[PDB]
């Protein structure tokens, strides 16, 4: 009776909350913490779970949407903003009786209508390098500025038709994003194999690798000692003072191991062995192998390492020796490149070139942090569309086709199940509508002309967010997934049931 | 202090002028009136508005009089007159906080106001007088938009029949004109079309028995203000007018049987109980003295007066027609109808298109209006002031600025978006040479202002321009106000 | 959103008025309550306790712009505050944010291309000791008056000139030694760092020095330990005077048997080293902080050239020369009745090496006080009734607010501005790009700028237009948060 106005004032609240973020055109909002740092941001995922919410179903809706649509691409915002409107046009009829259950039934009704409707749209053009820089471009103008959108879609393009090699959509492990602080953040490209993090103190070792030999391993050139005997030193130190040493034992073995796995799998000071140690090294051992054309590095992450065993080959153990070197594999080019004051190290062209890693120059942490997620976003959409093999005409264009056809097939549907139909094509028409208000033409100026084309031109389309004139998305390079679609709606239709059928909230 | 208080008389006009901002063009946003007694008034307006409602502030009571006197003066373009000048204070109150003195303020408005006068004369199109066509188009145009829709020819033929009734030639060639000497007969009965024209002058008051030689074919009219009397034991009057030989006398009392009898003796007919207000113009169309010391007396004090008289009795009423007079400076336009609840508002843009003739009379031009004139002034201002030297050169672009607020609102009142139509219309204004276009009042649509054919008369134009520049730049020579409240 | 735009506008109206070489300075408080007395708007933000989010990332590329020129940082605050408020009366008119942020792209995009059509670059090079100086004149004169520029340029300049190797130079080769006294017209130039030191035993002329650097500092059984505790000092002292030590830094005291001793070892026991000198001195002498006495090391050892004393300043230092580059280091040696205008000085003198630095890196000079944004204002504001749309409305804005900065170089200087802003708008049409602004004349009189030779580098004015576009346009996207 008053629970079901609750939940509609709050949906409608974070709707409007949310309005103003969907589409290219539309505004950014940025978020403040408690401790002082900011990010800017225009992403809805991002922005639900980080936003701190007032009203407790708003805070479930959120949480429910975010945690839905993780599987699929984006459409957070348009999901928020349908639901937000079918609630709406739900309580218009609310209000005066209509036991939700008739509205829940013209739902699911409106719902298969839609399903059927978006799979006989769906069109199957088939993939090239064009239709994914149009994807790009849609699913990156709606995260970063322009400019900069049009210079990562070249970079995320390119990255993408590399993996796409495989015949089968794999990601996070192959594609690996960089992130360091360069002031240039024009500075934007691909770079296959690995790159790691960081490497160790060697003055010039080989630099110029370029064949080479990864075995890494765990070297132990500061091989872990015995300094934990009791606490801290205490007055008997003497475990700590010699004990502690004798573990030097292990460094000159390993040095040993790593001088006849070079002069047997080398012969020369060339084809340099690359190895790598989760840990700090000692300078010592380490040029003097170095010097015997072996490179050795320290420090490194994990997800560098089990990338290795993938892209580079070798097994890791950090308690080794010698052994069989079956496992160990050929780098093309192992350079080390260095920006300023930290060293990059350039493990490309490698066996299995699969694995890409994407290289940004951020100016600060915010615009890193954008760019990270707008890539990302990117990436998923391209993938996505890959997987499908058929997208879809965006900009509206397939939300205005279903709300007309939602509405001609208003008298298939018997009972009162054709309120919830409407209802339905009036909450899915609210995309093309935002759109046109984020840009800033008149809402219902170009929502009627967009529509009185649609009537005769019978092909799909969109809405120009320039001049406000209709367009067709298909000609010109707006597309969507059809997943992205399909969830949505399947979604947007369980959350709106799920809201709808609620009658009353008592204390817990 | 100091600056304060004009900032507050601005903020005052300002307030004041933005609240019947909206309410003008063919499509104007309606108000409501809630009185502190539960009552509901419907009005459009905005001079009704302002007339209703009430303020404290001394310089919106100004702001109010001068509103009032431009009605009563010209005519129509209050509300725009209110609107320039709010907007025009509303402008320069970013240059007061400027800390520039107002004299040098004020200063550039009047050069600004100079260049306006000379470049609306250079704009305004030609027209004809009684070239019935294109005056009549003018009818369709401008004097429509009222409750004259369905009855335009009514106004139409008593504005052309009319023109060539009050004009007066006393400095130049028939380019002095009142509305007020003319004899409006508003009386209800019949149909709408009974009403007329006529060369002379009528009278509502009649003598009880017109039984006598009320016309005559030469009346010479004496006014007087003195009554007759029974005799002298007064009589005297009587001699004194045979002295001259009259035929007609004009008294604001009655006269007696004998006293009549006594008139017709003296070869007079005598009129009683007439009013000033009719007398006036009595006078005027007779040419008329009136004099009483008999020493003065002379041959000047009787002169020739009407030319043919007459008396009809239409709708029992005592009427009395005088027409064909000596002088058709105030002569009759009749006024008859079922009913009166337009026929007044009818005679009221009568009177506006009498003003209308008169400034054509005065000067034939017609401006470009819908924001076309307003445009193509605010042009030439900016493309002016590029030469313009001196701080002063800031408002000399700021009130052509400002001056731009009309066709924004009749862009904003119509739906259309009052940001990308402004914007259109001055970009292709500047390239156009000489087009003046000017935007559609009811679609909110940009259209060549010859096609869509509405024009305004030079002078009303002209005299709302100018009292708006004197409007402001007497607010801004307010220094302080302290004078008790 | 106006909640953002109205608190950047006062930021940058609080920090308007020290613009030019009139800065007319302020009080600074810290929590540790000092009271100091600055005009440098930069020094003024950064004890600014900025809360706005819009004034954090204002302030944050303010800073970006000093990391990349080094000055006209509050020419970047007042620039991007006229540029917000007049995108705040824009969005009153009733334009939309991203409209004004495309116009504003473009009208940046103008700026730049319009800006090297008025260069009057530099003579002939770095060289000619007087040339520069009178070149580098100008930031100065902006920080500190012209009471003392024409000290402060030979001063500043001539030790920047000192090392002209190959075409490289470096801003931290110049740092500067403050020493109390005498009036800044005793100020020099010195080759070589220069610092307080303790000992005087130290030779002249020293073969490679051995900087030894202390990271950490210093009845019968009375004199049983005090002959202990002695005997440890002196093979602490005899430890640190290994591998052929000839000279110590320390942070800490002298002690009359400490003196004594390393005097014995033909060592001077130099102590009171400033808490940032250690770093420097490292990173020139190729070295590091050895822990303590006992352990140090030949290979982690101090070596310059040599080390003597410099009675230069009326006082005895400290000074380290002709590094692996021999002529890099050159210190500048100060004086002063106090400290407070200290700062100042070497403020002034920081922002005449980034200048001659920058000066290095592009050549090329535009007139200045006034002159150069005057002129693209006419330039944008011209070029803005050409271009149709939308973006027209913008564009006037970001050159009305482009022509603000000489408004404010005026105001803050005495002179009504909007006399100065009208005479010279009207002169620019004919007395074109060189004419500029006159401060000594009370009246609101012009002068060219060419005799007056009153330039600033043309790659400092476009990175911080740049800049000032990019903080104005991510200032405008933004709608709200919960606060
Ligand atoms: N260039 C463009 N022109 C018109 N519409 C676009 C354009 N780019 C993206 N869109 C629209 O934006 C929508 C996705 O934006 P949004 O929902 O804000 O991102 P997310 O998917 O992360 O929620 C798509 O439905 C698409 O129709
Ligand atoms: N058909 C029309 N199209 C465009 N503008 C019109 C039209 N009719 C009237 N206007 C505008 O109305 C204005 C006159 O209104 P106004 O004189 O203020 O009425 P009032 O004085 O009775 O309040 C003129 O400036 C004219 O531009
Ligand atoms: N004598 C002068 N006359 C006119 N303008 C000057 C004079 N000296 C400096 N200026 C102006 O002052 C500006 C220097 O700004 P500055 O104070 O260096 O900024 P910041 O404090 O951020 O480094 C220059 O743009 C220059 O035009």
């Amino acid at each position: 009776q008053a629970a079901l106005a609750v939940n509609i004032s709050a949906a409608r609240g974070l709707q409007d909350v949310l309005r103003t973020n969907l589409g290219p055109k539309g505004t950014m909002k940025m978020l403040v913490s408690g401790a002082g740092d900011i990010k800017l941001t225009k992403d809805g995922n991002v922005l639900l779970h980080e936003m701190q919410i007032q009203h407790p179903t708003a805070s479930l809706i959120a949480k429910v949407a975010t945690a839905q649509d993780d599987i699929t691409g984006d459409g957070t915002t348009s999901n928020v903003l349908i639901i937000g409107e079918l609630l709406k046009q739900a309580d218009l009829y609310i209000s005066e009786g209509l036991h939700p259950r008739i509205i829940t039934e013209g739902f699911e009704a409106a719902k298969e209508k839609a399903l059927q409707f978006l799979e006989e749209v769906k069109v199957s053009r088939e993939m090239d390098r064009e239709t994914l820089i149009d994807v790009a471009r849609t699913s990156l103008r709606t995260k970063v500025h322009a400019e900069l959108a049009d210079v990562l879609t070249e970079a995320v393009v390119d990255s993408i038709l590399a993996i796409k090699k495989q015949d089968e959509p794999i990601d996070l492990f192959m594609i690996e994003i960089m992130e360091m602080k360069h002031k240039s953040e024009t500075d934007t490209s691909l770079i296959r194999g690995l790159v790691l993090d960081h490497g160790a103190r060697h003055p010039d070792m080989k630099k110029r690798v370029e064949d080479a030999y990864i075995l890494t391993c765990n070297v132990s050139l500061e091989y872990e000692k015995t300094e934990v005997n009791s606490g801290f030193f205490y007055k008997s130190a003497e475990e700590r003072e010699k004990l502690v040493k004798a573990e030097r034992k292990f460094i000159e073995d390993r040095v040993k191991k790593i001088i006849e796995l070079k002069r047997k799998v080398c012969g020369d000071s060339d084809k340099g062995f690359v190895v790598i140690n989760q840990k700090g090294i000692d300078p010592f051992s380490l040029d003097a192998l170095s010097k015997e054309g072996i490179v050795a590095l320290r420090r490194a992450k994990r997800r560098n390492m089990e990338r290795l065993t993938l892209a580079c080959g070798g097994v890791a153990l950090n308690s080794f020796d010698d052994l069989s070197p079956d496992c160990l594999g050929h780098a093309g080019l192992v350079y080390e490149y260095t920006l300023g004051e930290e060293k990059f190290t350039f493990i490309e062209k490698c066996n299995n070139p699969r694995s890409v890693t994407l290289l940004i120059k951020g100016p600060n942490k915010h615009t890193l942090t954008q760019i990270k997620d707008a890539v990302r976003d990117g990436l998923r959409a391209v993938k996505n569309a890959i997987d499908d093999g058929c997208v879809v005409p965006g900009a509206g264009a397939v939300e205005v086709a279903m709300a007309e056809a939602l509405i001609k097939h208003k008298p298939s549907v018997k009972g009162r199940a054709q309120l919830g139909v409407q209802a339905f094509a009036d909450a899915l028409l609210i995309i093309p509508k935002v759109l046109a208000q984020n840009s800033g033409f008149d809402l219902q100026e170009t929502l009627v002309k967009i529509q009185a084309e649609h009537s005769e031109s019978g092909q799909l389309v969109g809405v120009d967010l320039n001049t406000g004139e209709p367009m067709v998305a298909a000609e010109v390079g707006v597309w969507d997934n059809y997943c992205v679609k399909k969830q949505l709606l399947h979604s947007c239709t369980v959350i709106a049931t799920n809201i709808l059928l609620v009658d009353e909230i008592m204390r817990a | 202090s100091g600056r304060k208080v004009q900032s507050g008389n601005i903020n005052a006009a300002k307030t004041i002028a933005d609240i019947i901002r909206t309410c003008l063009g063919p499509k104007s946003m309606m108000k409501m009136l809630l009185d502190p007694m539960g009552g509901i008034v419907m009005t459009n307006d905005g001079n009704a508005i302002l007339r209703e409602i009430q303020v404290q502030h001394p310089a919106a009571k100004s702001m109010i009089e001068i509103s009032r006197t431009q009605d009563e003066e010209v005519g129509d373009g209050t509300t725009s007159v209110i609107i320039l000048a709010g907007e025009m204070l509303s402008v320069a109150e970013h240059f007061l906080e400027q800390q520039m003195h107002p004299t040098v303020v004020i200063s550039a408005y009047r050069k600004a106001l100079d260049d306006m006068i000379s470049t609306l004369k250079k704009i305004s199109i030609p027209v004809d007088i009684s070239d019935s066509d294109m005056m009549l188009n003018i009818i369709n145009s401008s004097i429509t938009t009222k409750a004259i829709s369905r009855w335009s020819s009514l106004a139409c033929n008593i504005a052309l029949d009319a023109v060539k009734m009050v004009q007066f030639e006393e400095n130049g060639r028939k380019e002095i004109d009142i509305k007020k000497y003319a004899r409006v007969e508003k009386i209800p009965g019949g149909i709408i079309e009974d009403s007329c024209v006529l060369r002379g002058v009528m009278i509502n008051k009649d003598v009880t028995h017109p039984r006598m030689r009320r016309y005559i074919k030469n009346p010479r009219i004496v006014l007087l203000d003195s009554s007759l009397e029974y005799k002298k034991g007064i009589q005297q009057l009587c001699e004194d007018i045979i002295q001259l030989k009259p035929d007609v006398v004009i008294t604001e009392k009655g006269i007696s049987d004998l006293a009549q009898h006594y008139l017709m003796r003296a070869n007079i007919t005598a009129i009683r109980r007439v009013r000033k207000t009719d007398n006036n113009r009595i006078a005027r169309a007779c040419g008329a003295r009136i004099v009483s010391r008999p020493e003065e007396l002379r041959e000047d004090d009787v002169g020739t007066g009407a030319g043919l008289l007459e008396i009809k009795k239409i709708g029992d009423e005592y009427f009395t027609f005088i027409t064909d007079c000596k002088d058709p400076k105030a002569c009759t336009i009749l006024l008859r109808g079922a009913s009166k609840e337009i026929l007044s508002e009818v005679e009221r843009n009568l009177q506006d298109a009498m003003q209308v003739c008169r400034n054509v009379l005065l000067d034939p031009q017609l401006v470009p209006g819908g924001g076309a004139s307003e445009m193509a002034v605010a042009h030439a201002l900016t493309e002016k002031s590029k030469a313009m030297t001196g701080v002063e050169q800031w408002p000399y672009r700021a009130v052509a600025q400002a001056l731009e607020v009309i066709p924004r609102t009749l862009i904003q009142n119509c739906g259309a978006s009052t940001i990308r139509l402004l914007t259109s219309l001055r970009a292709k204004h500047t390239q156009e040479n000489c087009e003046t276009w000017g935007v559609n009042g009811e679609t909110g649509t940009l259209v060549d202002m010859k096609e869509l054919g509405i024009w305004e008369p030079l002078a009303v134009k002209l005299q709302t321009y100018k009292t708006a520049v004197e409007t402001a730049v007497l607010l801004l020579r307010i220094d302080d106000i302290v004078s008790g409240h | 959103v106006y909640r953002n735009i109205q608190a950047c506008k006062e930021l940058a109206q609080t920090t308007r008025t020290a613009y030019g070489p009139n800065g007319m300075n302020k009080m600074v408080i810290n929590h540790l309550e000092k009271l100091f007395v600055t005009n440098d708007a930069a020094t003024i933000l950064r004890e600014l306790e900025v809360q706005h989010p819009a004034a954090k990332m204002i302030v944050m590329a303010s800073h970006m712009q000093e990391q990349e020129v080094g000055d006209g940082t509050n020419f970047v605050l007042v620039f991007a505050g006229a540029l917000l408020e007049l995108a705040e009366e824009l969005l009153r008119i009733g334009l939309s944010v991203s409209e004004v942020i495309e116009g504003y792209e473009i009208a940046c995009r103008k700026a730049h291309e319009i800006l090297p059509n008025l260069v009057c670059c530099s003579a002939k090079n770095l060289r000619d000791i007087d040339e520069v100086s009178s070149l580098l004149r100008t930031s100065i004169m902006s920080k500190q008056y012209g009471n003392e520029v024409f000290l402060a340029k030979l001063i500043a300049q001539a030790c920047v000139s000192i090392f002209p190797d190959s075409g490289h130079f470096n801003v931290d080769n110049i740092r500067v030694c403050k020493i109390l006294g005498s009036g800044i017209s005793s100020s020099s130039v010195l080759h070589g760092m220069v610092f307080k030191k303790e000992t005087e035993g130290d030779v002249t002329s020293v073969k490679d020095a051995k900087i030894a650097v202390y990271s950490c500092p210093f009845a019968e059984e009375l004199m049983n330990f005090s002959k202990g505790e002695e005997n440890l000092m002196d093979a602490q002292v005899k430890a640190i005077a290994d591998t052929g030590a000839n000279v110590v830094v320390t942070g800490g005291k002298v002690a009359d048997m400490a003196l004594h001793y390393a005097n014995k070892y033909n060592i001077m026991l130099v102590r009171l080293n400033s808490k940032w000198d250690l770093r420097r001195l490292c990173k020139t002498v190729g070295a590091t902080a050895l822990p303590r006495l006992t352990p140090p090391v030949l290979e982690e050892m101090g070596h310059c050239d040599s080390v003597y004393l410099s009675e230069v300043g009326d006082t005895q230092v400290v000074v380290f020369k002709h590094e692996k580059e021999d002529g890099a280091i050159s210190t500048i040696v100060l004086r002063g009745s106090t400290d407070n205008l200290m700062d100042d000085i070497e403020r002034a003198v920081d922002d005449g090496v980034n200048t001659f630095k920058v000066l290095t890196r592009d050549k090329r000079l535009v007139p200045g006080g006034g002159a150069t944004e005057i002129e693209l204002a006419k330039q944008i504001t011209s070029y803005g009734e050409t271009c149709p749309g939308l973006e027209q409305y913008a564009i006037k804005k970001f050159a009305e607010a482009f022509e603000a900065i000489p408004r404010a170089l005026a105001e803050n200087s005495g002179v009504k501005a909007n006399e100065v802003i009208s005479k010279l708008y009207a002169v620019h049409q004919e007395g074109n790009k060189n004419v500029g602004l006159d401060i000594e004349a009370e009246v609101p009189a012009v002068k060219d700028m060419l005799e007056a030779g009153i330039l600033d580098t043309y790659l400092g004015k476009y990175w911080a237009i740049k800049l000032a576009t990019n903080a104005a346009v991510t200032v405008l996207r933004v709608d709200q948060i919960i606060m």
